RNA sequence: CAGCGAAGGAUUUGGUGGAUUACUAGCUAAUAGCAAUCUA
């Protein structure tokens, strides 16, 4: 019900939900897009900061958004609002009633596929313009050609190609002339995630069963398995600095770093992020940058960086351990209780059911700290239980 | 604190079954609540962290579904002292509670999942699970005969539950905390009551509205209501009995207690109740 | 070559001279329409100018068991279950609720001892009461509590026979010329036992007894013993349902402690053994299932001043056989002495060379030994003194080196004065000067 | 008799040295010259 | 002395991608 | 940061570059040869001379310097300047010094290849440029005088930070030094690379192989009480034994197989990573020595294993490859040795594999269990399984003077067995 | 010593990250381009 002395505002305290983020890049800066429920959060990814808040609440929950340069891509409940600078600037209704739940953005085409198998593709008017406007066509992934669409992307240097990659194929649309160029053979357990890798014509998959596959889409075969035995994979992505490390992201909240030249294993870091919560559900490199953005289901936006290596003429071979850097969050769990700090409304103490005590700023969200609960020292001089 | 972790009456309440650890492991007895009509043999669970998360008496051998915390669903003869059939699901999931019509068995899962299995046939009849529905900790079944239509599930927020559709047909506003007690009491209301707070609420199972508000003097820990809806009695923290007499009646919005039983000894030391029975 | 061919690209054609990012793929300055494949190839020499190509896609495509092995395991110790005996020199030990918390003692806790069978500790000390706790994680709460007017206890034993399983005694006995035994029965029927059957001279103290089972070996019927630790070197053994005084066996010197072995012999029949320890070190074994007479006598290498033996592995009087086929010999005996050192005798070969070497001899705390119990299973033995605070080990055996990570500095250990193991759980209570008996649980269990 | 089993098969473990931290700090002075083999076995005389 | 595990300051540096944009062509 | 930080980046960076006189005395008196009054004043001719003798001198000992007479000491390089040429020139070079030092990691026990590496220090400048490649090649003469003077003269890397108390001393490092040194973890990589360049291009000398391995198991001696440090540490020495037991030289192969033993009991490893690690121990094995090593190897790992699955029948194919690598009369003989191995559990699981998956040599198997002596479940394990032999297979003399031995001890034992499954008139009627 | 006392406790220190003002994104020749590039 409409109110006629409180008008809403904002929702603090919110990072993310476990919506895979994207990143973007302006000029050689970059912003991370998160969902919080039915709005996005803009963050710098140099110091987490938050730029934008999209301007108003989307009727339903954004389930998939994507950014290219200065334009964010939020698909909620039927339909893809293309937003600039929190404001939105285009709303293209899908023809269906089905669920939009995933999306890529290539040349002049944005792609969209429901949860009926269907594909989306919407075309540019005249390719000067900022964004995909009109409707073009409509793919369809029947039950003979793939499974459940598990991810939409497009690999680079492909003239107006789509890859599909379903639930146990991978198929490659040509999305000017509608038609299916290339569907794979079948792969024996569920593919859950997708990521292009830099290498020309590649992309990389990750199943339900604990292996990452790096398929060759241009031969039809795959290139190499890295075989991680009970973990779920929930992200991939590639280091682009120099370094061919590749980061998999496990939905026990794991993120294993893979040397993919000489076929050993970097480093694990464990309970990055809570299991209960979804484990680690975007994690990708900051492109030329040995710095990786992870985000988790628990209210949690953190950043890891690879420091140079400590040998001065091998450090191909003594890889550093990636360490933390910079992190945002808030409360994990709701909040259970709730107070003011001073009169001047500028900080209030916030206490949750994950047993947290935050203290948030109403003026600028990178203020919010958690109180910390380090204890003193006894009194006496005696032990404490 | 109460060393009985679990307990339950079976129907016409003459006999109680009850949880308690013994040393590290949990221990299943039934005690008949009038000798005049010890039993001193348990089961034991005989793993260390295996433990019983919810307990329901089916009605004729006797015995006790016993839903574990490995996904496993138990049923335990009481009169022999063996786990006569072990139910199990997919997964290793905790499962958060159990319920019966007739043969028919229901359950859910720390996944919030919905589990179906047939006691006639000891199978895995259905598997399923429903959105907006992610924290359920109590299921019980709206009784329609032998139609086991309409579950009613509950995550602090009750949730009416037509399992032909596999959807969700009403919603209730719940509680701010979990929901402890979840229980049908007429062909048209049911109660509920959460963990740590002193007020039920009965609802309309047929609109939606909550007809009253109930409020013990402390936080619930059980209730019973005789079977025609004339009396409910809750027992609470502080080991007290309250009884609410004629509860769905024109305290008009909320109903205080009529009766409040607790028991002392003949020092001064007040022994706490647990898990009484009414009728 | 390639697995597909889409034939679109062939018949597009792309301008290039539009837009700046595409300007720098000619290879003329005339050039300004090219053909799709020659695009799509000037792109791809583009794409890898921006990023170069790296080695691991083109090197290789997929006695190297072990490497394999080492990439696909993240773990690379036995996981859980698949152990089955103690992994030595790091515990792993929770604490639980003290268990005498729920009803405090009124002195320093003497003795200790877990039910056979039933979750109940009895604990008991010089208050000259006695108190039964329910024992869980969580709520250790009080059973019954029975205060004997005038008689502190120092010993306190649960006995539960083999024959039917069903008595329930309690024996209990302090600095006094009686023993008192509680029939539990859930007012509390005790009897007191007072009498020894001539023998009052060379019994002024019921202080150390022990409580152990014996066959009659003519039938197969058992009863239980108690045994009195007397003055001159005099064990008293006497029926603990009639209390009438069935032996006695005298070693020479000053006796000091002893224990019970069990060996079995065939399908239900079993023999008893009282070992006997002086306190100059030497050590007698007594059979007693016939008349009790001595079958060895050895000699404790090393010790002069020796306070308390024990056996393990197998059937102890604190690791107790519910059912007579459930005997075992025991394995491990430890002979611990006034200095603080425990010499540890193997038994499965320690019972042939009447000077035997120790298998170790533990020095690790330095006053005198008052407890050594060992775990039901024999894989811990457990010294503890009541001279100085904070002093227990545990000593894992047969590697015979002690756990460095527990007791930790901050262990509310106190000035351990008795200490009583689980014969299921894994469990341990610990009773200090204070009246506190602390409990802590064994993940291995 | 699975508990007696059990027992029988954690009775029949047998007593090993373990590693210490100066286990193997006296080796440094007779690596020298000395063959591989004969440092194998002397690592396994302080193994054993 | 053992070896010395410091972290360095880090900064962004500037890199180049490949951007789809010139992945769409089309027919006359 | 500070000016004075990146002005400390900016001389570690042009370090080598002489600016001035006083720059190039200072960088030219670093010598290993002479002092700095005599070597501040020597020429490059000089030094370049006699390094070409000293180098003549070593390659009729060990004739691989031949090359570094056509490349790195050919004349052409007294003029070749390091830090004038590009970072492609300047990796050439740097692998073509790496080439030479761990060629002559072995030769540094004689004066020719001081005075010809003196030539790499005072042209090349490979005291301060190729310094981790030095240290890690001479580390194995850390008492001697050599590495001494390597010390005096050095840049000390980072890696290598605790030797900066022993720099420029009289004193030698010592071998608690030397464990500290070696108890990193990236130390520990930077080694194992090292190792790997050693392995490839067959240079492992046993000197080496022994400081290597000494090092190696004093690291898991001193993590020995904590449970993460060797967590951290197996997959490195783990990977190191794999890349030793997959070379040719006996010596590196018993390395590998002490570092294999020492982690073994150090830790209670998986089951399935002893099995493949015997499996790598097998798949190379051809000397004498490294068949001593490997069979006392393959019995420890098999000890050093616990819980339910400790002695299964070893599979069909490391069961046959361990047939193949070592009969009957070897595993025999071995067992019949005064000096009386622990081969309990390795033993059991050899004649449950050899029931399984030989059905043959049974005779072999009462003669090798009659020589050692085993545990209760041991013979309880093995009296089943020929029980099951029995009940699959017609039961001829083999099996029956087996049973006529497991009667003939622990009767008791057999009957409990057959009580558990079967009767003893029963089988007394089978066979 | 007593007391306090959960698989340890105390002191000291180097590095990095986040706040220390109230959150509208990078570059440029700027009504737009670029960000793979400004140049023919």
């Amino acid at each position: 019900k409409n109110s006629k002395i409180f008008s809403p505002f904002r929702i603090i305290g919110n990072v993310s939900n476990g919506v895979p983020f994207a990143t973007g890049t302006l000029g050689s800066t970059f912003y991370i897009v998160t969902c919080v429920g039915k709005t996005f959060q803009i963050y710098d990814a140099n110091t987490l900061h938050l730029l934008f808040v999209s301007e108003k609440e989307t009727p339903s929950s954004i389930v998939a958004l994507s950014a290219h340069f200065h334009y964010v891509y939020a698909a909620y409940e039927n339909k893809v609002g293309i937003y600039k600078r929190g404001i939105e600037e285009h709303l293209l209704e899908l023809e269906t009633d089905a669920n939009v739940e995933h999306l890529c953005i290539f040349g002049d085409y944005l792609c969209a596929s429901t949860d009926d198998n269907s594909i989306f593709i919407y075309k540019k008017s005249d390719p000067q313009d900022k964004y995909p406007s009109e409707f073009y066509t409509k793919l369809t992934v029947t039950e003979i050609q793939g499974g459940e669409i598990v991810s939409l992307q497009h690999l680079a240097t492909y003239l107006n190609k789509l890859t599909v990659v379903t639930k146990s194929n991978v198929l490659l649309f040509n999305v000017r002339t509608g038609k299916l160029v290339f569907t794979s053979n079948e792969f024996p357990d569920q593919i859950t995630t997708a990521e292009p890798a830099p290498v020309l014509d590649i992309i990389a998959l990750g199943t339900v069963t604990g292996e990452v596959i790096m398929f060759n889409m241009r031969k039809g075969k795959r290139i190499r398995t890295i075989k991680i035995p009970q973990s779920r994979i929930s992200s991939l992505s590639f280091r682009t600095d120099g370094s061919s490390h590749l980061s998999v992201g496990t939905s026990s909240g794991d993120l294993i770093f893979y040397d993919l030249d000489r076929r050993s294993r970097i480093h694990v870091l464990k309970n990055i992020h809570r299991e209960s919560y979804g484990g680690v559900t975007q994690a990708t490199f900051l492109n030329g940058q040995p710095i990786i953005v992870t985000s988790g289901g628990d209210n949690s936006l953190k950043e890891y960086v690879f420091d140079p290596s400590l040998s001065q003429g091998s450090g191909d071979v003594v890889v550093q351990p990636p360490r933390y850097l910079r992190s945002r969050g808030g409360h994990s769990q709701p909040p259970s209780y709730i107070a003011f700090a001073d009169s001047q409304s500028h900080f209030m103490l916030s206490a949750s059911k994950d047993r947290s005590l935050w203290s948030f700023s109403l003026r600028k969200d990178a203020q919010s700290q958690e109180m910390s609960q380090r204890l003193h020292k006894k009194q006496d001089g005696g032990r404490v239980g | 604190d109460s060393p009985v972790l679990q307990s339950a009456y079976d129907p016409s309440g003459q006999y109680l079954c009850y949880v308690t650890v013994a040393l590290d492991k949990q221990r299943v007895g039934v005690q008949p609540t009038q000798r005049a009509t010890w039993n001193e043999n348990f089961l034991y669970l005989e793993d260390s962290k295996l433990k019983v998360t919810c307990l329901k008496w089916v009605n004729d051998t006797v015995a006790i579904i016993l839903g574990m915390n490995n996904g496993e669903i138990w049923l335990y003869s009481v009169l022999a002292n063996e786990v006569t059939y072990k139910f199990t699901t997919g997964n290793s999931y905790e499962i958060k509670d159990i319920d019966l019509m007739g043969n028919q068995l229901w359950c859910i899962d720390s996944s919030d999942a919905f589990y179906q299995f047939d006691l006639l046939q000891f199978k895995l009849l259905q598997h399923f699970r429903i959105n907006n529905c992610v924290q359920l900790n109590k299921l019980t079944i709206v009784p329609a005969g032998d139609s086991v239509a309409q579950l009613l599930v509950a995550s602090h927020s009750i949730s009416l539950i037509d399992i032909e559709e596999k959807k969700v047909v009403m919603t209730f506003p719940g509680h701010v905390s979990p929901v402890s007690t979840l229980q049908v009491i007429t062909n048209e209301f049911f109660i509920s009551g959460a963990e740590g707070d002193r007020f039920l609420n009965v609802y309309d199972i047929h609109s939606g509205m909550t007809k009253c508000v109930l409020v013990a003097e402390s936080d619930i820990k059980e209730l019973s209501h005789s079977g025609q809806a004339d009396s409910i009695a809750v027992t609470t923290e502080d080991g007290s009995l309250e009884i609410f007499v004629d509860p769905l009646v024109s305290g008009n919005k909320s109903k205080k207690s009529s009766k409040k039983i607790q028991i002392v000894s003949k020092d001064g030391r007040k022994v706490p109740i647990y898990n009484a029975f009414i009728n | 070559e390639a697995a597909w061919i889409d034939s679109d690209d062939e018949k597009i054609k792309v301008p290039i001279l539009v837009t700046n990012k595409t300007k720098k793929l000619r290879t003329s300055y005339n050039e300004s329409k090219i053909n799709g494949v020659h695009y799509i190839n000037r792109l791809r020499s583009q794409f890898e100018k921006i990023y170069p190509r790296p080695k691991w896609v083109d090197d290789e495509s997929d006695i190297n068991a072990l490497t394999k092995i080492l990439s696909t395991t993240y773990n690379y110790k036995d996981t859980l279950s698949n152990s089955k005996l103690l992994p030595p020199k790091k515990l792993d030990i929770v604490r639980l609720k003290d268990a005498n918390a729920s009803h405090p003692s009124h002195s320093a806790i003497q003795s200790l001892s877990f039910h056979p069978s039933k979750p109940l500790l009895l604990t008991g000390g010089y208050d000259k009461t006695l108190r039964i706790y329910h024992i869980d994680g969580k709520t250790n709460h009080l059973v019954t509590s029975l205060h004997l007017v005038g008689s502190p206890i120092q010993t306190c034993t649960f006995y539960t026979s083999l024959s039917n399983q069903n008595q329930q005694n309690i024996f209990t006995a302090g600095r006094r010329r009686y023993m008192h035994s509680w029939d539990l029965s859930l007012t509390a029927k005790i009897e007191k036992f007072s009498r020894l059957y001539g023998h009052e001279s060379t019994q002024r103290s019921f202080e150390n007894f022990k409580v152990a089972h014996l066959q009659n070996s003519q039938t197969n019927s058992v009863h239980g013993i108690v045994l009195l630790q007397g003055n001159n070197g005099w064990i008293n053994i006497l029926h603990s349902t009639s209390g009438l005084w069935l032996m006695g066996c005298k070693i020479e010197g000053v006796i000091t402690d002893f224990c019970i072995d069990y060996q079995p012999i065939s399908r239900g029949k079993f023999r008893t053994i009282l070992i006997a320890v002086n306190a100059y070190g030497e050590v007698w074994e007594f059979d007693l299932n016939k008349n009790g007479h001595v079958i060895r006598r050895w000699k404790d290498q090393g010790g002069v001043g020796i306070t308390k033996i024990q056996v393990g592995g197998g059937t102890t009087t604190t690791c107790p056989a519910l059912q007579i086929s459930k005997i075992k010999q025991n394995r491990w005996l430890a002979v611990g002495s006034e200095s603080g050192f425990v010499n540890l005798y193997d038994r499965n070969n320690a019972m042939t060379s009447s000077t035997p070497t120790p298998v170790a001899a533990l020095d690790q705390l330095t006053t005198t030994i008052s407890n050594l119990q060992f775990s039901p299973d024999g894989q811990i033995l457990c010294m503890a003194s009541r001279a100085v605070k904070d002093a227990l080990r545990l000593v894992h055996l047969p590697s015979c080196s002690v756990f460095s990570n527990w007791p930790t500095s901050g262990t509310p250990l106190g000035k351990v004065t008795s200490v009583a193991f689980s014969p299921s759980g894994g469990l341990l209570a610990v009773g200090n000067e204070q009246g506190k008996v602390r409990l802590w649980k064994l993940n291995h269990y | 008799d699975e508990e007696d089993i059990a027992l029988e098969f954690i009775n029949g473990e047998k007593k090993d040295k373990l590693v210490n931290m100066n286990s193997f700090t006296s080796m440094f002075d007779n690596i020298q010259n000395v063959q591989m083999d004969t440092f194998f076995d002397r690592v396994m005389k302080v193994l054993t | 002395p053992k070896v010395v595990r410091e972290a360095k300051k880090v900064e962004m540096t500037e890199a180049r991608a490949y951007n789809a944009d010139a992945d769409t062509a089309k027919a006359a | 940061s500070s000016l004075s930080d990146q002005l400390a980046q900016v001389a570690s960076n042009n370090a080598t570059v002489a600016l001035d006189r006083k720059r190039r005395q200072k960088l030219h008196s670093a010598s290993l040869i002479y002092n700095s009054k005599t070597a501040a004043t020597q020429d490059y001719d000089f030094i370049f001379e006699n390094a070409s003798k000293a180098l003549e001198e070593l390659s009729q000992i060990e004739p691989k310097f031949a090359i570094f007479s056509r490349t790195l000491f050919s004349e052409s390089s007294i003029s070749l300047d390091r830090n004038v040429q590009t970072k492609e020139e300047i990796k050439d070079l740097d692998n073509a010094i790496n080439a030479y030092l761990l060629l002559a990691s072995s030769k540094w026990y004689l004066a020719p290849t001081l005075h010809a590496t003196e030539w790499l220090v005072r042209r090349f400048q490979i005291h301060v440029k190729n310094t981790e490649m030095l240290l890690l090649s001479t580390l194995n003469y850390y008492q001697t005088p050599v590495f001494k003077r390597i010390l005096s003269i050095i840049k000390l890397p980072p890696l290598f930070n605790c030797l900066s108390n022993f720099v420029r001393s009289e004193k030698p490092p010592t071998a608690l030094t030397m464990i500290k040194l070696f108890n990193d973890m990236d130390f520990l990589k930077l080694y194992t690379s090292y190792l790997d360049q050693c392995i490839k291009h067959n240079a492992t000398y046993t000197n080496q192989l022994l400081f290597t391995t000494c090092c190696f198991i004093n690291v898991v001696a001193f993590n020995s009480n904590n449970d993460e440090k060797l967590n951290q540490l197996v997959p490195i020495l783990l990977e190191i034994s794999a890349k030793l037991l997959a070379s040719k030289s006996k010596d590196c192969q018993i390395a590998a197989h002490t570092i294999l033993v020492v982690f073994a009991t150090a830790l209670p490893l998986k089951k399935t990573i002893i099995l493949a690690a015997m499996e790598t121990i097998l798949s190379n094995l051809d000397a004498k020595e490294a068949k001593h090593s490997a069979l006392l190897t393959i019995c420890k790992l098999f000890q050093t294993l616990k819980g339910q699955g400790n002695v299964d029948q070893l599979p069909s194919k490391i069961f046959k490859l361990f047939d193949s690598k070592f009969d009957t009369v070897s595993i025999l003989t071995f067992l019949d040795k005064e000096d009386k191995p622990v081969c309990d559990k390795f033993i059991t699981s050899y004649t449950r594999s050899i029931a399984r998956y030989d059905r043959s040599k049974l005779n072999i198997i009462l003669s090798l269990l009659k020589k050692i002596r085993l545990e209760r479940y041991e013979v309880r394990l093995i009296i089943t399984d020929l029980i099951y032999l029995s009940e699959i297979l017609e039961d001829k003399s083999q099996l029956v003077e087996l049973f006529e031995y497991f009667i003939s001890i622990n009767e008791d034992l057999v009957l409990k067995c057959l009580k558990s499954l079967g009767l003893t008139g029963e089988l007394f009627e089978i066979r």
